[PDB]
DNA sequence: CGTTTGTTTGCACGAACCATATGTAAATAACAATTGA
DNA sequence: TCAATTGTTATTACATATGGTTCGTGCAAACAAACG
């Protein structure tokens, strides 16, 4: 319908031309019949009838005659819609300076005039006149005088002399200056001057003036002379129950401008004295300042309440204004919410969804099945039967909901896996029933959680849910590789419970025929779950593809494994199931599953999963009993000993030998060792010392303790839990920092005395206040991340390039942090790869090295390898698959059209409450480091000269190249290097943390790609989570998004001018058809925040940040936004470019493109 | 220093000039005697102007200088006054207009009472200012206070009925009831109801709503002027349903029952007008209308359309 | 009698009593509150405190 | 709480509050973040669009569901309409290219 | 019945072109315009469609060339 | 509306001139009537439940 | 299909009764801008 | 050309004239009943 937005400065004639009428009074209501009042504010004439088709008067109250305006009122007969519509005008008396356009800091006024924002104030409140061209005599133009001043040169210059007041002498100096020539002398300074200050002034000024002319905006037009007014419909004035009125902030403004106005008019009717006529012109700019912002004036007025009243421009920013709250997220129908409950006989693609909701949310679907099948013959019959639930309308609802999928969402969506699809099965109840595999996915638990039901309404929703959101699609994050979907709690402590074995339990040593007859065996009681036996198994193998040859032997085992072999597909060796099967071993059986058998027979292989665990949970009975937290019998002692020491060491500092704080430390670490102690020996005490003997004198089995089990299997709980349950709680931390001197000697199994108690709650309180207060900011980086890479999308197949990023396995300190099998899984090799001795070509150049890839690497052990990352990719407008990789939440390579960006913004933020997180917060904003490193900009030789107050200059001088570049160095600045040495470019100077501005312009992308990659996932391993790299980068190259020209040289850029890096790439593409370039670049590095803030699309700048600033800076630039992108096409509610609507997107721009 | 609070400006701009000597204020008049007295020669020694004069006496029956004195003089006059227009100004700051809105009718009262002010009485300025600035003022409050305008005869009962009722707060202990009223008062008590019942200052649409979430009164107010889908839906189907009884009709009944109302077409045509039309007499079309309608009466015609009530 | 029904009923520091048990109706009587008219606010209140 | 249609807000026509006026979910912006890294372009659109604001579209796609006929006429959400109404109730002229 | 789509998506491919061509095959269907190429199952519409894919009776090829054979015959 | 003043003239019913705003049980609330309290302005005239 | 008789409604037309308008009284953090060293 | 301070942004009252509203009536038009 329409291909962009365009936003510019509205001429009053345009402002004349929106409206259908001048409101002209302040009135809105009669106050007895409650008809408008015309012509008011809520007018009939102006703004359309009140009641569909009829006119107000009573004359016209037919369909018939639409499009005729009344006589005995003068109302046009249409629809009532159309109130939303109409807008009105109000002709200013005196012209107004827009607040926008006045306060933006930089004032855009005042900026064109190069005149002060105080003097511009001055003038504008009438407390000092401003020459407007008034002779060239003994004034100049820009020249501002006073009473005094004024009324000297009043009497000495009668003509050639115009000095005026207020927002008229505004008015006169924009209308007078001519763009061309004041644009033409700032060249010329700009050409003519040295200075940097100076220099950037001039730019801003030159660019400024630049913009404003090439745009068909005037700058008069920043004076308003009409005002327009808001259709009624967007300020309502409805009555509320009672005979009380509810009315928008707008209309008083409105009716506090209007009454200013028109007392204008009276006073200059009446030639009233200057003095009145001044305040009443300043009392209506303030007036009109306060209807477009209610702020920029110093004290907000308020309504009849204490509050101030809401303004214009507040109904757009913020937290709550329209951007964020009616356009990109919205109340939506055909969806509910309600508790969650378990039901674990569920399969993973469907959820338990209450009969009433479901016939709730389903009403138009019964409708029209009961319609259809002739039980009702007008839909008010269906409606009541459906209201009376007769028994037919809940086989007409079976009917209905049969493969149509819901969409169930967690309050707190953090990641893609918060909305999963599900095929609804009916359920007698009232709570939603969600399977206990997902929960992991959700971030939910069942202590009262709620989630919300939508229902996908056209065939195109119903399909992306079953195809893209079913919780069967959806069992690898989507962050990194692993699977999502592993058993949690109970199935754990169940399958690690049946897999496990003792040493003389029934039945041992017997020789079975198979899992079969151990089932048999087991479920008879001749057995124990766990007794070591041999028996007849059938492994398959898939050496080749497809084939799967059976091999069969006789294996050493137990009772429980090879029961659980029956559930584990055909594919599978038999060792995944020949160990005690903790939480890792089946999150790791699950993830050899996907990668050797495929999708369905994982899914399937996971809901068996559950249901043995489930079940063989309940069969051991695992209780906690008080019994089961063993204290250890040393624990007295070892608390003995630490006493012992700490009144030694006590009596020591009494002896004048240590300082306090030396003695406090020393007893802290003895009180450390000793808690370190007391914890091995309760492990010791609980983990293995259950001994029990074997038709002979004793043997030692790995204990049974409910605890211990629950502990060790991984299903819930740690040894810092188990320790602070037996043994002692080690030390408590005061919030303030430092540890408490005394430790908590106590248990949990034995009571904590009152001190203790007040000392744990010390730290409790600051932790519940510290998760409270982090999720704030961990959203507040969430969005600024997705702020910044909405708008990427996998655009092509692949881009060519044959640059890439060398990943290696990273060390620190002789240990390997993360080995190179995981940093170069599922990454397209950018380089030809070599065996290390340069044998042969190891694998082609773009492969997607696979986890059989990886193993070869591995088994050949190569250092190094090169691969592709987004960041080096040469397409514009996106980036190709090939240079993204895996598409982690799949296995095969990343599909064109997805919509990376967000899901990596997603996933580094999702974990940022596991988080520290300021520190990944200062390195996405690229915050420069207080005392920074100063690195050597030039190669060449380095020499010091003047070294007075002035801090020392520093030279490097290159072997043939100019050497103008001096560094000022303070001396208080340790200098790494000496005076008469060579340094190499990039090289470290001084020393400390480096700005990565420095890196990326002294190193390359490459290295500040690899500084911010390394940084961050140092955090997040250190905090245990895991986050593939292709994220971080994807966020690197979207900070990277723009470029300075260096030299324009044949280009059409200026020098100081900031282009997108694309624009300039594509320039110098399409320059090399003819033979001058000469266009250059230095890539310019900033802040998620600031990187966002500076984009194409006024529309998703104005939508997350302040909108004042973007949207005035758009009005004076006359920006057009082609929206191509996210943000801007869900505003405007079109589909996205991203999923299923980048097909759409790219036939449309087919047709645009002819 | 600088400040933007325009009243401060306000209060700046007026304070530079003295307040007022007495025998000042008649010198001024004085000089807007003399000023008028030079506008009225001035008319008067235009004979054309003498002689408009007479044939405006007859149809009833049946020149800068000057003004130039008459604006200096009333620039001064209002001019020192401006403080006293200030000083009974603040009474009514409270009363849902701004300070400074009600300093400037006040100036515009002021301005009126200097015009029509007359020395000759030898009568203080104040006393004769204050009445026209008083009434200036609080006809504005009246005027321009209330987001739905009330008249001024009805602002008068409102603020005689708020002045009563406090009296009889006070001499009676708890309240009046608006029965009490009509002793105290001479009204039918029927009007008393009515005017307590006068809409009060609406309610702003984004006032919080309790528990101090972010959730305005505006959130809670539904469009009240909305079709519903299922009425929609059911207006669409009910069409559908005449449509097909009325395609089983004989041509012309089908085309008269069609136009008697607006069905598919514009406004309804009155009996004379399908007789025009149709160039038969009106009460053969009441005739055949009345069968039609008996025709779609019968049952297994029309059971559909009864469903649609 | 506006100032003390104003306190009275609509104020930070009156609220609906929470009556679902005499527990809860104790507790809320005896309750200290930093916040009100006078004290801190929920948004900029600070750790420390 | 369960809403298929119901009241709408009156500035915005949009869906209401929570199971006092019988109103629908918030589809907030993270659950819009969560289905563009989805490819769900359509039930995104959808749900901004019919489900939400599109006066109308909504009641189009209520009749075309009565009659078993999954398909919508997106349209343009109420909401941008009024944001549009009230930057140019500002000195800003905003209109719509390519008309 | 259908659980999954890993077959169909292997068949059509890149999991956004495989949902545009089901919608417009259960389209087809829905309006009374054609019938299912398998045996129906009291499957929707949407399910029918995926398992035609699934099958390769349907693909985007498949289908504009049906809609072009029933265009050129509709001149009759 | 027209083809709806039709039907009411073949089922010869009249359009009532009040609406139905009586006062419903909220759906899905189930339970016995314990209280009823009628509070009349006082120039009105009591009902035979007041 | 028209005719005679009888009944209700829509415009238009006073009358009057109250409503309106007008006049008259002598936190925290970060980032630019600006001003001053 | 630095460095500290400032601002923005994010989580009465009485009188008079006229004018509109309410109310009752009339006439012609437009239905409604019952025959021929
Ligand atoms: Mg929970
Ligand atoms: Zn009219
Ligand atoms: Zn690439």
């Amino acid at each position: 319908e329409f291909d962009a937005i365009k936003i510019a400065l509205a001429s009053p004639d345009m402002i004349r031309s929106w409206s259908f009428g001048e409101v002209k009074k302040p009135e809105t209501i009669n106050y007895r019949t409650f008809k408008p009042e015309r012509d008011g504010l809520f007018c009939a004439r102006i703004f359309g009838p009140v009641k569909d088709y009829e006119c107000l008067c009573g004359k016209y109250k037919r369909l018939k005659h639409r499009g005729v305006i009344c006589e005995k009122c003068g109302v046009e007969v249409t629809q009532t819609k159309v109130r939303r519509e109409r807008m009105g005008h109000i002709e200013l008396a005196s012209p107004t300076a827009h607040i926008w356009f006045l306060k933006s800091l930089p004032s855009r006024i005042g900026l064109l005039l190069d005149m002060p924002l105080r003097d511009i104030e001055r003038v504008l409140y009438f407390e000092s006149y401003v020459v407007i061209e008034g002779g060239m005599t003994n004034l100049e133009r820009q020249q501002i005088l006073t009473e005094e001043q004024y009324l000297d040169a009043l009497e000495e210059f009668g003509d050639e002399f115009d000095a005026k007041m207020g927002a008229e002498a505004i008015q006169a100096l924009l209308k007078s200056m001519d763009l061309e020539q004041e644009c033409e002398q700032l060249r010329e300074e700009l050409n003519e001057t040295n200075s940097e200050t100076k220099r950037k002034k001039l730019t801003k000024r030159i660019k400024l003036l630049e913009a404003f002319v090439q745009s068909g905006n005037k700058p008069e037009w920043m004076i308003l002379t009409v005002l327009p007014v808001l259709p009624p419909d967007l300020r309502p004035l409805v009555p509320l129950d009672g005979g009380r009125f509810a009315t928008s902030d707008l209309n008083d403004l409105y009716r506090r401008v209007i009454n200013r106005n028109n007392r204008l008019k009276r006073l200059l009717d009446l030639a009233a004295p200057d003095i009145i006529v001044r305040n009443e012109k300043r009392m209506l700019q303030e007036a009109v300042d306060a209807l477009l912002d209610n702020g920029r004036r110093g004290r907000a007025i308020t309504g009849s309440n204490k509050r101030p009243l809401k303004s214009l421009a507040d109904m757009i920013k913020g937290k709550q204004g329209r951007f964020r709250q009616n356009l990109l997220g919205k109340r939506v129908d055909y969806s509910g919410r309600s508790v969650i409950t378990v039901g674990p006989y569920l399969r993973l693609h469907q959820c338990g969804l209450p009969k009433k909701m479901a016939l709730e949310l389903f009403k138009p679907f019964i409708y029209g099945k009961l319609e259809l099948r002739g039980l009702a013959t007008t839909i008010k019959a269906a409606k009541k039967m459906v209201e009376r639930e007769e028994a037919v309308v809940w086989d007409i609802l079976d009917e209905v909901i049969r493969e149509h999928p819901v969409l169930l969402n967690r309050a707190p969506t953090l990641h893609r896996l918060g909305i999963q699809a599900f095929e609804p099965v009916l359920i007698e109840g009232k709570a939603i029933q969600l399977h206990p595999l997902v929960c992991a996915a959700y971030n939910a638990d069942f202590d009262g959680d709620q989630m919300a039901v939508h229902v996908p309404l056209t065939l195109e929703a119903q399909l992306e849910a079953r195809a893209l959101m079913m919780s069967t699609n959806n069992i690898l994050s989507p962050a990194n590789g692993e699977p999502i979907i592993v058993p949690s709690q109970d199935v754990v402590l169940g399958l690690y419970y049946m897999t496990r074995d003792c040493v003389n339990a029934k039945g041992e040593g017997m020789v079975l025929t198979g899992p079969k007859e151990a089932e048999r065996l087991y479920r008879s009681g001749l057995a124990s779950l766990h007794a070591r036996v041999k028996v007849r198994i059938t492994e398959y193998e898939k050496d080749a593809n497809g084939e799967l040859v059976a091999k069969t032997s006789l294996k050493d085992t137990t009772v429980g494994r090879a029961i659980l072999w029956m559930i584990v597909p055909k594919g599978l060796p038999y060792s995944i199931v020949n160990q005690a099967l903790g939480k890792k071993a089946i999150s790791k059986m699950l993830n050899t599953c996907y990668r050797i058998l495929g999708l369905k027979p994982t899914v399937i292989f996971a809901d068996q999963i559950m249901y043995t665990g489930f079940a063989y949970a309940a069969r051991s009975g695992a209780s906690v009993g008080i019994d089961d937290m063993v204290i250890p019998e040393k624990k007295h002692e070892i608390i003995s000993e630490a006493e012992a020491e700490v009144a030694e060491i006590q009596e020591q500092f009494q002896s004048g030998l240590v300082t306090a704080g030396e003695r406090y430390n020393k007893v802290i670490d003895i009180w450390a060792a000793a808690n370190d102690r007391v914890s091995k020996a309760m492990m010791d005490n609980l983990q293995t010392e259950t001994v029990i003997n074997r038709d002979g004198q004793e043997e030692k089995q790995v204990s049974f303790n409910s605890i211990y089990m629950m502990a060790d299997s991984g299903a819930r709980g740690s040894a810092a839990q188990i320790r602070q349950l037996a043994g002692m709680r080690g030390l408590m931390a005061k919030p303030d920092g430092s540890i408490i001197e005394t430790p908590i000697t106590a248990n949990f199994r034995e009571g904590l005395n009152v001190l203790q108690y007040f000392i744990s709650t010390h730290g409790a309180r600051k932790g519940l206040a510290d998760t409270a207060l982090k999720t704030a900011n961990s959203g507040y980086l969430t969005r600024r991340l997705v702020d910044v890479a909405q708008d990427l999308v996998v655009t092509e197949d692949d881009c060519g390039t044959h640059e890439g990023i060398m990943m290696t396995p990273v060390i620190e300190g002789g240990d390997v942090k993360e080995p190179l099998r995981d940093r170069v899984l599922g990454r397209v090799t950018a380089e030809d790869v070599l065996k290390p001795g340069t044998a042969d070509i190891l694998v082609p150049r773009n492969t997607l090295l696979h986890e059989q890839w990886c193993d070869l690497l591995e088994e050949n052990s190569v250092d190094a390898v090169k691969v592709r990352s987004v960041v080096s990719c040469d397409t514009d407008f996106g980036v190709c698959a090939h240079c993204y990789g895996r598409d982690l939440a799949r296995g095969h390579i990343i599909n064109k059209g997805e919509a990376i960006g967000v899901i990596a913004a997603q996933s580094i933020g999702e974990p940022g409450t596991q988080l520290g997180l300021p520190r990944v917060a200062d390195l996405f904003e690229a915050r420069r480091p207080k005392e920074p490193a100063i690195l050597a900009e030039i190669s060449g030789i380095v020499s010091f000269g003047k070294e007075t107050k002035g801090k020392r200059r520093l030279v490097i001088t290159p072997v043939d190249g100019s050497d103008p570049y001096e560094e000022m160095i303070p001396k208080w600045r340790q200098l790494n290097v000496f005076e008469g040495e060579r340094v190499e470019r990039g090289d470290v100077i001084s020393d400390g943390p480096e700005a990565p501005h420095d890196i990326l312009r002294l190193r390359g992308v490459h290295a500040v790609t690899r500084y911010i990659v390394n940084e961050v996932q140092d955090v997040y391993r250190l905090q245990g989570v895991k986050i593939n790299d292709k994220h971080i980068e994807v966020i690197v190259r979207q900070m990277l998004r723009k470029a300075t020209i260096v030299n324009a040289g044949s280009s059409d850029f200026l020098e100081g001018e900031q282009v997108e890096y694309s624009r300039v790439k594509i320039a110098n593409r399409e320059l090399e058809a003819n033979g001058k370039v000469g266009a250059t670049y230095s890539r310019d590095l900033l802040g998620i925040t600031k990187a966002s803030l500076a984009t194409e699309s006024f529309i998703s700048a104005a939508s997350f940040q302040e909108t004042t600033r973007v949207l005035t800076e758009a009005a004076v630039a006359g920006k057009r936004d082609e929206l191509r992108g996210l943000k801007e096409n869900v505003i405007v509610g079109r589909l996205i470019p991203a999923g299923t609507g980048y097909a759409y997107h790219q036939d449309r721009m087919r047709r645009r493109a002819a | 220093g600088r400040t933007t609070d325009p009243v401060r400006m306000y209060m700046r701009e007026m304070g530079t000039v003295e307040l007022l000597t007495r025998e000042g204020e008649i010198d001024i008049a004085k000089r807007i005697e003399d000023g008028i007295n030079q506008v009225q020669c001035s008319v008067a020694e235009y004979p054309e102007a003498i002689t408009y004069l007479l044939e405006q006496y007859d149809r009833v029956e049946a020149m800068s200088i000057g003004e130039a004195k008459a604006r200096r003089a009333k620039k001064e006059m209002v001019e020192a006054n401006l403080r006293l227009v200030i000083s009974i100004a603040k009474k009514y700051t409270n009363r849902g207009l701004q300070f400074l809105d009600l300093i400037q009718e006040g100036n515009i009262g002021l301005m009126k009472a200097v015009d029509k002010f007359e020395y000759r009485r030898g009568y203080k300025f104040s006393t004769y200012a204050t009445w026209w600035i008083r009434q200036a003022i609080t006809r504005s409050i009246a005027d321009q206070a209330r987001t739905i305008r009330i008249p001024v005869h009805m602002i008068e009962t409102i603020n005689k009925l708020n002045r009563i009722s406090r009296q009889m707060l006070q001499e009676m202990g708890r309240e009046p009831t608006p029965e009490e009223l009509a002793e105290r008062m001479l009204m039918p008590e029927d009007k008393i109801r009515k005017v307590l019942k006068i809409a009060k200052e609406p309610i702003s649409m984004e006032t919080p709503i309790g528990d101090d979430e972010d959730s305005h009164l505006g959130d809670f107010i539904e469009d009240t002027t909305l079709e519903l889908p299922l009425d929609s839906a059911t207006t669409e189907s009910l069409r559908a349903a005449t449509h097909d009884v009325l395609a089983g009709l004989t041509a012309r009944e089908a085309k008269v029952l069609r136009m008697r109302f607006g069905i598919d077409m514009n406004t309804d045509y009155t009996l004379e007008e399908v007789g025009k039309q149709f160039d038969v007499t009106r009460e053969r079309i009441r005739q055949i209308e009345a069968k039609a309608l008996r025709k779609l009466r019968h049952p297994s015609r029309s059971e559909v359309l009864r469903s649609f009530l | 009698s506006a100032a003390v029904k104003e306190f009275f009923g609509s104020s930070q520091l009156s609220q609906f009593m929470d009556q679902n048990n005499p527990l809860s109706e104790i507790t809320h009587k005896r309750r200290i509150s930093a916040l009100g008219p006078g004290g801190l606010t929920r948004e900029r209140a600070g750790f420390e405190v | 709480h369960a809403r298929s249609t119901g009241s709408y807000s009156l500035v915005t026509q949009q869906p209401l509050g929570g199971k006092a006026q019988f109103g629908g979910q918030r589809f907030g912006e993270m659950e819009v973040w969560a289905l563009e890294a989805y490819g769900a372009a359509y039930t995104l659109q959808e749900m901004l669009t019919v489900k939400s604001d599109d006066v109308n579209g909504r009641t189009k796609m209520y009749k075309n569901i009565v009659d078993g006929n999954h398909q919508m006429e997106p349209g343009m959400p109420e909401s941008f309409n009024v944001l549009l109404k009230e930057i140019r109730s500002l000195g800003i002229n905003i209109e719509l290219e390519d008309e | 019945a259908r659980v999954t789509v890993q077959d169909a998506v292997e068949k059509i491919g890149n999991r956004f072109d495989l949902v545009l061509v089901a919608a417009r095959r259960a389209r087809q269907m829905q309006v009374g315009g054609k019938d299912p190429l398998v045996p129906e199952e009291n499957d929707k519409t949407t399910v029918i469609a995926l398992r035609e894919i699934e099958e390769g009776l349907i693909n985007n090829q498949i289908l504009d060339v049906r809609e072009r054979q029933e265009q050129q015959e509709q001149e009759a | 509306t027209p083809e709806e003043k039709l039907l009411r003239a073949i089922f010869g019913e009249k359009a009532s001139d009040v609406k139905d705003s009586s006062l419903r049980v909220p759906n899905g609330v189930s339970g016995t009537v314990i209280d009823v309290q009628v509070f009349t302005r006082d120039g009105v005239e009591k009902d035979k439940r007041a």
